[PDB]
């Protein structure tokens, strides 16, 4: 059971790293082959590990050239006899927690965060938790204090307004690669390119905000509205979490393209790697502008637009810069 | 071809942005709920980074440390013009931080009215790896919670360079109009003839 | 604040490009009508630039001039990738004009796969102004028209240095994807250690 | 009579420089305030100096914030006399020359090319010509040499697809500032400014492609056409004789912000000035990509594309730094 997570990434990539490698699958190459913006009005819940994956799984999704699926589920009961019997045959549970319930996290019993760690084992009475999310940790801790982050009822938390309100409830998610994964050759990677930047090119659909028009429509509705104002305090939550998952994709796609490029020394791979982190860079601009003005009133609507106009503009450029990369592979 | 160059003699000049402190990414124990280098009140420990108004190097590159007051002791970057003295530089250098991975633009404004952007990254404060090929200048044992003192978990600072290429006299800076971006010193690097050695 | 610094001899790599040269710049009297400079078929005067496979500096930077055949004197820019040896870089120093001046990216690739644009000016060969702050490399008295040598109109060719920022080792470049542009000479400059004066 | 040019400026900008100058005038601020993008389909001629002013004069769009006027004349006969009037007049008349015809010209006898040039002074036998543009002269020609370049039928020329088959037809522009020039203050370069952004922000009503939602339709319509058709043909010669002058106020514009960040001091005004110089810029990788496919059949419709989406994407981000500015100033 490997640790693994990014500096701009999440539980959600993280775990499900740790769950790809136990299967012998590389995680930039199937986690960080798909690159997508999407926005549901209404989908958001205030948890780290929120990710838009209708009609996909959430696995299914964020592994959407691989047959990678996943399912949620709700643990009835008091115990983890569900936890052991998942074990038993083979699957590695990644738990829906509580930060504020965690021992090892800085967290403790001090800030409410709805977060996925891995369970690897589980004896009567210690069950053995992996979780890269700085600082890592990996090791037993007491039933006791698992269940009570699984069950935590994560109320609204004053020190956490965008992963606090968000029930544990015993929720696990549960992985499968239920096919061979294709082989990741050149020719792959230039159809997973073509794929990105044509679902980015996507004129979006009324009722979901996706690819760069969509991106564009999110970030006009978003800027809109009056900083301070309740409406405005909502749309900021849901901006801080819905972007944390699709900056964290940005990041890894940009390492998935630096890879593809040093494995055969295409030039074209390394530049539009750069592209595609100047989003992932552009994406912090604008989330850390919409956090300030959330959590300490900082409001500076001409640095959000500035920052929502500079990520759109960055992403124009990286689409161009993915299609000469296409070329030079397809 | 390769060919030998010659020895330099550059100057450095120390930037004081005392003027420009108006942000708390560092705090004492005595005051965690002070610390605001993010969203979620977390700041760079105090003992473990240098005196204010002490000289450090940093691989070599001396700064000068920020003479911090309760209110500020690092420029959060909001567009500032910073005034340098007149002269052909080569490099800035600034100790620097950012509330995740970032790249904006440092302004160069020099006398005959250009201004050149100039591309500026700059790596995550939190337990950070170099996105952009920087030095690292601090790396803490701990990082500051609003409540408690974090062990096991570094506050990561980098000394990041940006090429000041114009062959003219630079008057003026600006920073990246940019929240997420934390600069706790700046020197620059004058100009120095490097020629073939004869 | 200041402080006195100083800097170890770097190393310069003069790259070839005789394998990259696409067009023709430059003509002698007897063949002005092989002039493709610009789409009026001007060119540089042989007369008034270096010999051929020459070692030159400019403003101090060595050079190779270029070895021309009948169908190339330089690189008209197409985004070719030029290999370096692999090494720690500060500058890019390109020996260039442009047809109007014109501003682009080289981009820098390095080892772990990492790429950075590194923005480029080139000023006008048309009697032209330094607009991004190039040091004269050649001004001419004369320039070729297709059917004549034209007196008392100066044909302009620059120096541009660009910063390589990133810690890392480069291998190669991209030059830009600019028919305006023309690229004569091409010399890295390798890093070389920077500290206080003892 | 001083001489006056830009290395991005045509006889156009150059000429109206000097009777500017004569009259005591600034010629950055006057013909340097304005910055605009117009094409109308079927406007231009085969002139160094066409730009479309319609419904202006041609001085009065090119100094659109100045009381700067011009009539254009053709003079009758063989002989200079109407010339002679306008000098006793007071008037500096700025002909329309070919340079075919022009013994200090690169084109003497060579290639075709309709130009302005300044007239300051006729005798008997000499006309004394003021002419900025590379390599720049000034002094006495034989009165044979005016006529036949004044006169000129400047006829189709295959070494001059672009300012060939435009005769010079005896024409002369008449210029004059009809009032005193504005006081160029903090609030007048404001207004200036956020008046640009404006105009280049609206969208036109019809044929007429105006400002940046115009350029995108130009360079689209322009890009749609296949290279060596003589419809694509026709289309390079209008693009690179319109963007001549068009680079060349952006070119000028630039300088204007420059000029003004170093009188008061404001950054901005140089940052703006950057962004400006960069549109001045991205016209020169458009109009040359064009030149070599319409000249020597260098058929790369790829460059072309990426060029004018780099021209666009530059304006996009002056005209943001441009009201950056005007609020500095304002
Ligand atoms: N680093 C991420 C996530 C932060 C966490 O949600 C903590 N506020 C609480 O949990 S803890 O255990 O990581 O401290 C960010 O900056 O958003
Ligand atoms: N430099 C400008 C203008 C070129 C002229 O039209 C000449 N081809 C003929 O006139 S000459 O007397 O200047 O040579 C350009 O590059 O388009
Ligand atoms: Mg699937
Ligand atoms: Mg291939
Ligand atoms: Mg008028």
């Amino acid at each position: 059971v490997e640790l693994w997570t990014r500096d701009l990434g999440s539980c959600l990539h993280g775990t499900l790293a740790t769950a790809l490698i136990r299967d012998g699958h590389d995680p930039v190459t199937v986690l960080g082959a798909p690159w997508e913006f999407r926005r549901r009005p209404g989908a958001w819940s205030s948890e780290e590990y929120f990710f838009f994956a209708e009609p996909d799984s959430l696995a299914g999704r964020l592994a959407l050239y691989h047959p990678f699926e996943s399912t949620w589920h709700r643990s009835d009961g008091d115990g983890v006899d569900d936890l052991r019997e998942a074990l038993a045959a083979g699957v590695l549970p990644i738990a829906a927690v509580d930060n504020f319930h965690l021992p090892f996290r800085p967290a403790f019993h001090d800030v409410h965060a709805a977060h996925l760690l891995v369970v690897y084992r589980i004896t009567e009475t210690e069950v053995y938790v992996s979780d890269a999310q700085p600082p890592a940790f990996q090791g037993a801790i007491p039933l006791a204090d698992f269940l009570a982050s699984w069950g935590s009822l994560n109320p609204p938390d004053d020190a956490d307004v965008f992963f606090s309100a968000s029930p544990s409830g015993r929720r696990w998610l549960r992985t499968r690669m239920t096919g061979p994964v294709p082989e990741p050759d050149r020719h792959w990677v230039g159809r997973v390119i073509r794929e990105n930047v044509a679902r980015y090119r996507q004129e979006p659909p009324a009722d979901t905000q996706t690819g760069l028009p969509g991106l564009r429509r999110y970030l006009d509705e978003l800027c809109a509205l009056t900083p301070g104002t309740n409406a405005a305090s909502e749309a900021l939550s849901e901006l801080y979490v819905i972007s944390w998952n699709i900056q964290a994709q940005s990041g890894l796609h940009a390492e998935f393209l630096r890879a593809h490029s040093v494995k055969w020394r295409i030039p074209e791979l390394a530049e539009a790697a750069a592209g595609v982190d100047a989003v992932a860079h552009g994406w912090t601009g604008v989330r850390m502008t919409g956090a300030h003005s959330r959590v300490w009133q900082r409001h500076r609507p001409a640095e959000l637009r500035g920052h929502a106009t500079a990520l759109v503009r960055r992403l124009e450029a990286a689409l161009d810069l993915l299609e000469l990369a296409a070329d030079a592979v397809s | 071809l390769t060919l030998p160059g010659t020895a330099s003699a550059p100057e450095f000049r120390l930037i004081d942005i005392d003027g420009l402190l108006n942000n708390r990414a560092t705090t004492d124990v005595r005051d965690l709920g002070s610390g605001r280098l993010n969203a979620w009140g977390n700041s760079f420990p105090a003992a473990e980074l240098p005196a204010p108004g002490s000289l450090i190097t940093v691989a070599g590159i001396p700064f000068t440390w920020a003479n911090a007051h309760a209110r500020g002791d690092n420029i959060r970057c909001e567009g500032q013009v910073v005034d340098i003295p007149p002269g052909q530089y080569d490099w800035i250098y600034l100790l620097a931080a950012s509330e995740r991975r970032s790249e904006d633009t440092i302004w160069a404004h020099y006398d005959d009215g250009h201004a050149d952007p100039l591309r500026v990254g700059i790596s995550d404060f939190l337990d950070g790896t170099p996105a952009f090929g920087e030095l690292s200048a601090f790396r803490t044992s701990r990082m500051h919670y609003p409540h408690h003192v974090q062990e096991g978990l570094p506050t990561t600072m980098w000394l990041t360079r940006v090429g000041m290429p114009r062959h003219g006299v630079a008057r003026s800076l600006r920073l990246p109009r940019s929240v997420a971006m934390h600069v706790f010193a700046l020197t620059l690097r004058t100009a120095a003839a490097v020629r073939l050695a004869e």
